[PDB]
């Protein structure tokens, strides 16, 4: 899940995380408002909106550019017009772009320095790692390919806590000094326990910068949710914005499908994760073009498989399937039937490869031939994806 | 250290299970399984239900009890997403030899809380969580995978996969190779056994004479077992592995089903873990519906080199 900006930024800022002051705008005299409210001696003035590069977009209202500074609010309601309603198209949207519900309107500071800071589970570590750079304002891994010393990690334990020595010594090495080390140090703890407590799995702050007043402020951030706690993390997960995700994966959503839409011509569809990463492969190992990854999961009904169907059946680039379902001990023949039954009801019209595995694999791929619609049958998954490659041309 | 408990992997005909979440519907079914098997499972745990009878066998409410009672040497975990670290921890708390958590969604940081205390110990390893279990062809099965489609033999299969393994076990059993021991380390990102844990006992197992090691995207496990192999399987005698790395068309920053399966800033890519495995010798099977015949083959070459020079 993603959360807009201010959503992001204003659950920061509840956990005593310093950002840029900043109201939302639904309306553009809500953002002249706002401009007026903030006490700012400039004001910077973003879309809300999930996609990246939203710096250089346009709106169908004319207007070049989704974020703008001005001193004025003035400028700040008339810019808000040219955005609030209209469509915001960049280098991350479909050409139709993104509708611009709210506009954040925020104080613009100025940066006198720039570090990197994130914290993260690192897999190789075993537990929550800080990672910080004195170079910040760029992307992390040009920075460790280029100068690894100064790449800086401290490893905390969960159980005993961030502790104030890792504090001060993170803040020291990212060259925070007197005042700005305690500011620092302050919010790197801060940083830590936000992490802990909303089950992230990394939290990212880059710029982690200084202001010429003398203040430490997370300039910008971002955070990532383990999907696995939203149990837990309800009040969070429900603000998520499913309004801008491929629409075929938020209907999959809503029967634990998981779906994941590629650039392709060949959909299929797999019970196992890792499978459906296989089946994908190797369509295109054999020249094709895979139009999506789709995971039913463990169990395969008669019912999820209908909506598996239903899903790829309803999408424009789809001009062929094959599935690929390991029966276990399950009898294939029971499953066959179910997909020779969502396949005449979903009247089928482009065809289809299954290949089939488990107990009575022989009466399976009959029914699977005998159906009189536009199926056949394979022996393995090489099978499969060389009769599905072809089926296209 | 906790890799002293390694050799728990290697479940045989002496090791009795007992099964965490018996009463539920996942509990319920692969324990029928088991004992449809021949595998000893010998009962399980429900909170609350300690006393009950289940599928002719005991129920208790805690692990402590379970094992006290029936001397069980290994656990099984069907107990939901919320509960189920806490589970482990009994597990190890009880000091049971052999933990299996089959349960997807534990979130990633119980399981730090979880491998936190389990690497501080050496009397309990955890294979999972997000990960079908571990079987020994004939002699004990613990997990969700198909009995049928094994068949005792002479390939170890460790893999991140659980559908995938179904398919070299498959190709392997159609080939006529046979598995000595399969082990599924699950698709999560913290876990209690890695590759490299699989390596150790397949490499030191005589039953064991090929490897498949199967991949995917995401952390760095496999390039870490490439420099294992490179430091144990080098040499004469080695053993032929051959391994398959799966998300080869991923997106980038997408998890692909697989909590742990994503490329993130640059790093966990398939073609990275492709490279890292055939430096250390390791065939890599491009397709996966050939590891069987790849492993098959090289198992070939070495015969047609023993020909050549007699
Ligand atoms: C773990 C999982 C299987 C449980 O699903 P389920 O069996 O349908 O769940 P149930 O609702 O029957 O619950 C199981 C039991 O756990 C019990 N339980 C809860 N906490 C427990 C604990 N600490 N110890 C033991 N049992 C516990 C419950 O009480 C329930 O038994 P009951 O219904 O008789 O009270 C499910 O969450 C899951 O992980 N799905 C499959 C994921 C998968 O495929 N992973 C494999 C990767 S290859």
């Amino acid at each position: 899940m993603n959360l807009q900006e201010y959503q992001s930024k204003k659950l920061m800022s509840d956990n005593g995380v310093r950002v840029q002051r900043f109201f939302v705008a639904d309306t553009a005299n809500e953002a002249l408002e706002a401009a007026k409210r903030l006490n700012a001696k400039e004001i910077v003035l973003k879309a809300q909106i999930l996609a990246g590069g939203r710096g250089k977009g346009v709106f169908n209202s004319g207007l070049k550019g989704g974020v703008h500074l001005t001193k004025d609010p003035n400028v700040v309601g008339q810019l808000a017009k040219q955005m609030i309603g209209y469509n915001l198209a960049t280098k991350q949207t479909p050409k139709e772009g993104v509708k611009v519900n709210k506009v954040m309107v925020a104080e613009a500071l100025d940066i006198s320095r720039e570090t990197y800071l994130a914290i993260l589970m690192d897999r190789s570590c075993n537990g929550p790692v800080l990672v910080g750079s004195p170079q910040g304002g760029v992307d992390i891994e040009e920075v460790a390919a280029s100068n690894p010393e100064l790449i800086f990690k401290e490893q905390i334990d969960i159980f005993e806590g961030i502790k104030d020595s890792q504090a001060q010594r993170m803040a020291e090495n990212l060259g925070f000094v007197g005042p700005l080390k305690s500011q620092a140090a302050d919010q790197i703890t801060k940083l830590y326990n936000l992490f802990l407590k909303i089950d992230a799995t990394q939290v990212e702050v880059n710029p982690f910068g200084e202001t010429p007043e003398g203040q430490v402020v997370c300039f910008d951030a971002k955070i990532n949710f383990d999907d696995n706690a939203e149990f837990r993390q309800k009040d969070i997960f429900a603000m998520d914005d499913k309004s801008e995700n491929e629409p075929i994966e938020n209907e999959a959503a809503k029967y634990d499908l998981k779906y994941i839409g590629l650039d392709g011509n060949i959909a299929c569809f797999v019970n196992g994760a890792g499978l459906a990463m296989a089946t994908c492969d190797i369509i295109f190992l054999n020249g094709g073009k895979p139009a999506n990854f789709l995971d039913l999961g463990g169990g395969v009904k008669e019912a999820q498989v209908y909506q598996a169907f239903k899903l790829l059946t309803a999408d424009p680039k789809v001009e062929a399937i094959l599935v690929n379902i390991f029966g276990g001990i399950v009898n294939c023949a029971i499953i066959a039937n179910g997909i020779t039954k969502a396949c005449r009801e979903l009247e089928l019209k482009v065809p289809l490869v299954v290949r089939l595995e488990g107990t009575n694999v022989q009466e399976a791929q009959k029914i699977l031939n005998n159906s009189g619609l536009p199926i056949t049958s394979a022996i393995d998954l090489e099978d499969a994806a060389k009769k599905a490659v072809a089926s296209v041309a | 250290s906790y890799t002293a408990s390694r050799q728990h992997l290697y479940v045989d005909k002496n090791t009795k299970i007992i099964c965490q979440g018996f009463t539920g519907k996942q509990g319920t079914f692969h324990s029928q399984q088991a004992l449809e098997y021949g595998t000893k499972l010998v009962g399980g745990t429900t909170p609350g239900k300690g006393g009950q009878t289940h599928l002719g066998l005991p129920v208790f409410n805690t692990v402590k009890e379970a094992k006290e009672q029936t001397g069980a040497t290994a656990s099984v975990i069907y107990v939901p997403p919320p509960f189920a670290a806490a589970a482990i921890n009994e597990a190890i708390e009880a000091e049971i030899p052999l933990v299996v958590c089959i349960t997807e969604g534990i979130p990633q940081q119980d399981m730090v809380r979880v491998k936190h205390k389990l690497l501080r110990q050496e009397k309990t390893r955890l294979i999972g969580p997000n990960c079908p279990g571990v079987i020994n062809p004939g002699e004990c099965k613990i997990g969700i995978m198909p009995g049928h489609i094994h068949k005792k033999g002479r390939i170890g299969i460790v893999s991140r996969s659980g559908t995938l393994t179904y398919e070299a076990v498959h190709q392997t059993t159609q080939v006529g190779l046979g598995q000595s021991l399969c082990v599924g380390i699950g698709g999560d990102p913290f876990n209690g056994t890695d590759f490299i844990d699989c390596l150790e006992i397949f490499l030191n197992d005589s039953a064991t004479e090929g490897i498949i090691l199967i991949g995917e995207i995401g952390g760095n496990a496999e390039e870490n077992a490439a420099e294992f192999l490179k430091q144990h399987n080098s040499g004469p005698n080695s053993k032929p592995v051959v391994s398959f790395i799966a998300g080869l068309t991923a997106p980038p920053g997408r998890r692909m089903g697989h909590a742990g399966a994503i490329i993130a800033g640059g790093k966990g890519g398939a073609k990275e873990k492709i490279s890292a495995l055939q430096s250390a010798g390791v065939v890599v099977s491009m397709s996966p519906a050939q590891l069987g015949t790849t492993i098959y083959k090289e198992f070939e070459k070495r015969k047609m080199l023993e020909n050549l020079y007699f």
